[PDB]
C-alpha cells in the first residue's frame, strides 16, 4: 500500500506556541483529474477515540478551531496549530485514502509547563484486604511536572528492593501535570510482623526528599 | 446525532474467531454513500485499518490481513459484523468501528469508543475492590481495584457525579498474571465529615459491578 | 490514480 511518515514523532511545547506537525507519503496523494489531496488528520486525546480535523489536506471538519490549519500538497503536508491550548495535548495522526486507507506512526504533542512539587499520600491495608491474606500500601505522588520522580519504600527503616510496582498517568488534559502510584506488595504476614511504612519522594520541585509513613496499628 | 457501539467478547483464545459487532443509530446503510470502518491500536501503538463495508455491499480488506477478515451487514443495515480468524497474541487491540465519511468518502467521520481485545489462554478473574482511606488543606483518598484478568476495569466515582481531580492509574501485571490499579480522588479535607465517596468499579468480562464507600477509618 | 476502499 502507500505509508506515511510523520515527524517528529514527539513535540514537547509551551501553551500559546506554534507547533508544524509533517506527514510524508510514499507516493502522491494529488489526483491531478480533480486536484485534490486524498489526506486526513486525526486527534487522539489520552483515553479518548481519534476525532476528524481535517480532510482533503486543508478542509477544517466543522466545530474544529481556526488554530489547526492543514496543508502540504503531493508527499509533504503539514498540520500547523498556531497557539497552542493545554487541551491539544494528544496523539496526532495523518491517514491517506488515495488507496486502502493507511495510517502515520502518530505524533505525540506533549506540553512543557512550570515545575509542580508532588503532593505525597501513603495509604495503609484496608482491614478488608488484610482478611484476604495480602497486604498493598500505596503511596501517591499527585498534580507533579516532571515526569521524572524517585519513590523509595522503607520497612522498620530498612530499604525495600523488588516488591513495588509504579504507574504513572498519562499528562493531565487539564493543567499538564501527572500523577503517580508506587504499590509495596506484602504477604498479611511480613506485613503483621513490621510496624514502621514510609514512603520517600525525590522530585526536583522538593528542596529535600518528602517522606510520608505510618505505624501498623496507630493513629 | 450518530451513535457507535463496539461489542466484543473481552478475551478469547489464539486460534479462535474473533466476532466483532458495530451497532450504530443516526444514519443507515439503506442510505446512499453510507458505510462502515474498523480500526484497531494495539496499547500505547498506532492506528490499522481493517476493512470497510458500504450500501451496495461492497467490501474492502487490508491487504496484509484480507485472507482472516470478513465484514458483513444485516438486512436491517443498523449492525455490521467483523470476523478474524486464527488470532495470535499481535491482534491483542483496541477495536474501534467509524462511520465513513458521508457520500462515498473513505475517510472516518465519527467513531466509536472502541472494544479492548485480549488474546490469551489464561481465565477470566473478577476483580477485589479495597477502599484507599482519608489520612486523619487537602485529603487524597480512593480504591485499589486488584487480582482481575483481563483488561480492563471502568472506574467511576459517585455514579459519574465526581470528575474533577479523579486520577485512575494505569493497570499493572502482577507476577500472578493478574492486573491491578488505584483510582484516587483529591477532595477539600472540609469536606470529609460531609461529602459521599463511593467508587463504582466494572469488570465486563466477569460480570462484576462493586460499589465501595471509602470514609475516614475508625481507631 | 486512486483506488480507494470506496465503491466508484
Ligand atoms: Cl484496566
Amino acid at each position: 500500500d502507500i505509508e506515511l511518515s510523520q515527524s517528529p514523532s514527539s513535540l514537547a511545547v509551551s501553551v500559546g506556541e506554534k507547533v508544524t506537525l509533517s506527514c510524508k507519503s510514499s507516493q502522491s496523494l494529488l489526483y491531478s483529474n480533480n486536484q485534490k489531496n486524498y489526506l486526513a488528520w486525526y486527534q487522539q486525546k489520552p483515553g479518548q477515540s481519534p476525532k476528524l480535523l481535517i480532510y482533503w489536506a486543508s478542509t477544517r471538519e466543522s466545530g474544529v478551531p481556526d488554530r489547526f490549519t492543514g496543508s502540504g500538497s503531493g508527499t509533504d503536508f503539514t498540520l500547523t496549530i498556531s497557539s497552542v491550548k493545554a487541551e491539544d495535548l494528544a496523539v496526532y495522526y495523518c491517514q491517506q485514502y488515495y488507496n486502502y486507507p493507511t495510517f502515520g506512526g502518530g505524533t505525540k504533542l506533549e506540553i512543557k509547563r512550570t515545575v509542580a512539587a508532588p503532593s505525597v499520600f501513603i495509604f495503609p491495608p484496608s482491614d478488608e484486604q488484610l482478611k484476604s491474606g495480602t497486604a498493598s500500601v500505596v503511596c501517591l505522588l499527585n498534580n507533579f511536572y516532571p515526569r521524572e520522580a524517585k519513590v523509595q519504600w522503607k520497612v522498620d527503616n530498612a530499604l525495600q528492593s523488588g516488591n513495588s510496582q509504579e504507574s504513572v498517568t498519562e499528562q493531565d488534559s487539564k493543567d499538564s501535570t501527572y500523577s503517580l502510584s508506587s504499590t509495596l506488595t506484602l504477604s498479611k504476614a511480613d506485613y503483621e510482623k513490621h510496624k514502621v511504612y514510609a514512603c520517600e519522594v525525590t522530585h526536583q520541585g522538593l528542596s529535600s526528599p518528602v517522606t510520608k509513613s505510618f505505624n501498623r496499628g496507630e493513629c | 446525532e450518530v451513535k457507535l457501539q463496539e461489542s466484543g467478547p473481552g478475551i478469547l483464545q489464539p486460534s479462535q474467531t474473533l466476532s466483532l459487532t458495530c451497532s450504530f443509530s443516526g444514519f443507515s446503510l439503506n442510505t446512499y454513500g453510507m458505510g462502515v470502518g474498523w480500526i484497531r491500536q494495539p496499547s500505547g501503538k498506532g492506528l490499522e485499518w481493517l476493512a470497510n463495508i458500504w450500501w451496495t455491499d461492497d467490501k474492502y480488506y487490508n491487504s496484509v490481513l484480507k485472507s482472516r477478515l470478513t465484514i458483513s451487514k444485516d438486512t436491517f443495515n443498523n449492525q455490521v459484523f467483523l470476523k478474524i480468524s486464527s488470532v495470535d497474541t499481535a491482534d491483542t487491540a483496541t477495536y474501534y468501528c467509524a462511520q465513513l465519511a458521508y457520500h462515498d468518502n473513505p475517510w472516518f467521520a465519527y467513531w466509536g469508543q472502541g472494544t479492548l481485545v485480549t488474546v490469551s489462554s489464561a481465565s477470566t478473574k473478577g476483580p477485589s475492590v479495597f477502599p484507599l482511606a482519608p489520612s486523619s488543606g487537602t485529603a487524597a483518598l480512593g480504591c485499589l481495584v486488584k487480582d482481575y484478568f483481563p483488561e480492563p476495569v471502568t472506574v467511576s466515582w459517585n455514579s459519574g457525579a465526581l470528575t474533577s481531580g479523579v486520577h485512575t492509574f494505569p493497570a499493572v501485571l502482577q507476577s500472578s498474571g493478574l492486573y491491578s490499579l488505584s483510582s484516587v480522588v483529591t477532595v477539600p479535607s472540609s469536606s470529609l465529615g460531609t461529602q459521599t465517596y463511593i467508587c463504582n468499579v466494572n469488570h465486563k468480562p466477569s460480570n462484576t459491578k462493586v460499589d465501595k464507600k471509602v470514609e475516614p477509618k475508625s481507631c | 490514480a486512486p483506488a480507494p476502499a470506496a465503491p466508484a
